[PDB]
């Protein structure tokens, strides 16, 4: 299936993925497209931060969902 | 560059607001904004309304704005006075960051505190050890102050 | 060896026939309270021949021997007075990273040229008589004094975040979303005014072809064009004594060492102007910390200071007038974390979190390891 990842700079990257793909694989794809190290990726979907070790299906990610790549505020 | 950009950002916010956060100049001063953030639904702060003060430096968009919470919030990573400074290193702010992305990041922080960087040691310790007490105290403070 | 080469250069400079002090002595009396006023009244009228004689400085109503110490104290006081941001001649590059630079607003004075010529005379007199100031300018200042070209990288020493943003613009592409154009908004006494980098510059957006010229103009305006007349007067005053052919054998670092001497961080001031959270002044992990800092070399002390506070540069008045991101914030030591974890640092609050170790050796090892990734001086 297809999903859309919107970054900080207002750019939108479209990815071809499957619901069983791991979060790590998606961050890897974003690193391949944008050059952002996985350690620095903060992905948000519907107000919840995606965590390594789980799958997209765990978060009910379906056809043409939209994710956010958001700043990591410290305090 | 420091005023045309601000006007464009304000127009965009008035165009398609995130439907939760709001921002607008106070009186007539485009370099001083007041913003409103609604408490995320899936967090102890649900129902609250938190006010932020945003000061744009004259070097904007090259230097990040100063964002400070005004309403008191019981959070592991927000000091008593309130200060949301953006620092993994000096390598994350770029002229391409609008003010909406910062508000979205603040909401993300509200809905997912980071306990490994304890700015308030007691609250961080409570969060690590006993989560239920942290939730109860956070919602109590939201009821007392945010409302 | 940097030190050997620098010593050779210093000996050659002071061995020139055009930098020889006369045998006659000059008496220069100044009151301690009104140091700046009397210094400006006297120095600003000395002739070039007079300024080249031996300098004998006396403080009024303070009779004492060892005039060398008196002269050193006088130069310290004068340097901390004239270069003080409160006097509206110089200013920190940023409030959280204290780097002195000529203040663009200083032009508001009826005649800033006399004051800046006096500053140049003071610097030239300090260099001429082998006396040291104690201020710490930004590298572009010394590069301008030596007449070197200024490039984008030089903005790193002035302000880090501005340099990072400029580098981002240089690397990545620029769209019309970024309302960037050839003009800069500067706030002068409340009111903000627009300065055009190029004629009709406020109505020219930056494309992917103009961004290089835009970066060039921004760098030049930030580093040079804003303070042309003032620095020209200052350098004229400086070259009044030290010919330009003598300054141009050093570089931006050897000249800094020549002016301010070998930089070092005071530890007594550090200890006297620090505060503790959950720690008492007599706790073991504080007395051990201060002993370790006492028996440390300046490079490692600067590295620790950068790791904790954020920058290795200190205010003009030590740790007393220390500013955080949001305002004044004295260096703080707090008890936070487990024994195994390394000490942590909150930069925007000048906080250092030292867990409660059990012996001085463990504290030293952890503290030396925690600062390796940070480079200071």
């Amino acid at each position: 299936m297809q999903i859309f990842v919107k970054t900080l700079t207002g750019k939108t990257i479209t990815l071809e993925v499957e619901s069983s793909d791991t979060i790590d694989n998606v961050k890897s794809k974003i690193q391949d497209k944008e050059g952002i190290p996985p350690d620095q990726q903060r992905l948000i979907f519907a107000g919840k931060q995606l965590e390594d070790g789980r799958t997209l299906s765990d978060y009910n990610i379906q056809k043409e969902s939209t994710l956010h790549l958001v700043l990591r505020l410290r305090g | 560059m420091a005023l045309k950009r601000i006007n464009r950002e304000l127009a965009d916010l008035g165009k398609d607001p995130p439907s939760s956060s709001s921002a607008g100049p106070v009186g007539d001063d485009l370099f001083h904004w007041q913003a409103t953030i609604m408490g995320p639904a899936d967090s102890p702060y649900a129902g609250g309304v938190f006010f932020l003060s945003i000061h744009f430096p004259t070097d904007y968009p090259f230097k990040p704005p100063k964002v400070n919470f005004t309403t008191r919030i019981y959070h592991p990573n927000i000091n008593s006075n309130g200060s949301i400074c953006l620092d993994i290193l000096r390598d994350q702010w770029s002229p391409a960051l609008t003010i909406s992305k910062v508000l979205l990041s603040i909401s993300s922080l509200l809905t997912d505190p980071n306990p490994d960087d304890p700015l308030v040691p007691e609250i961080a310790h409570v969060y690590k050890t006993d989560r239920s007490r942290y939730e109860l105290s956070a919602r109590e403070w939201t009821r007392k102050y945010a409302i | 060896s940097h030190m050997d080469e620098y010593q050779r250069k210093i000996a050659y400079m002071y061995d020139r026939p055009e930098m020889a002090v006369n045998d006659a002595q000059l008496q220069l009396k100044v009151s301690r309270a009104t140091t700046f006023e009397d210094a400006y009244d006297i120095i600003s009228k000395l002739s070039v021949s007079d300024m080249k004689k031996k300098l004998l400085i006396r403080f009024r109503n303070e009779d004492g021997l060892d005039y060398g110490g008196v002269s050193r104290e006088f130069f310290y006081i004068l340097s901390h007075a004239i270069f003080n941001p409160g006097y509206s001649l110089f200013e920190y590059a940023t409030d959280d990273n204290y780097g002195l630079q000529i203040s663009p607003l200083s032009s508001v004075n009826p005649d800033f040229r006399s004051y800046f010529r006096f500053v140049g005379r003071v610097m030239g007199l300090a260099i001429y008589h082998r006396r040291y100031l104690d201020v710490q300018f930004v590298l572009p200042f010394y590069k301008r004094i030596l007449q070197k070209p200024l490039c984008l990288e030089d903005v790193k020493d002035v302000d880090e975040v501005y340099y990072e943003s400029l580098k981002w613009i240089k690397n990545n592409d620029v769209d019309e979303s970024l309302c960037l154009n050839f003009s800069v908004e500067e706030n002068r006494f409340g009111e903000s005014v627009t300065v055009d980098l190029i004629p009709n510059g406020r109505n020219i957006a930056v494309n992917n072809q103009n961004k290089m010229n835009y970066l060039k103009a921004l760098t030049e305006h930030k580093l040079v064009t804003s303070t042309e007349e003032q620095f020209n007067a200052l350098k004229g005053g400086l070259n009044e004594l030290i010919p330009d052919s003598v300054l141009q054998i050093f570089n931006e670092n050897e000249l800094d060492t020549l002016l301010n001497g070998k930089r070092d961080i005071d530890v007594q001031d550090w200890k006297r102007f620090t505060d503790y959270r959950s720690y008492t002044e007599t706790d073991d992990i504080v007395i051990w910390f201060w002993e370790l800092l006492s028996e440390w070399s300046p490079e490692k002390k600067a590295k620790l200071l950068q790791f904790a506070t954020g920058t290795s540069r200190l205010p003009l008045s030590g740790f007393k007038d220390m500013h955080g991101s949001d305002g004044p914030r004295k260096f703080t030591i707090e008890k936070v974390g487990h024994i195994s974890q390394l000490p942590k640092a909150h930069t925007c609050f000048n906080r250092l979190d030292i867990p409660p170790y059990n012996s001085k050796e463990e504290l030293e090892q952890k503290l030396t390891i925690a600062i390796q990734e940070t480079a200071g001086f």
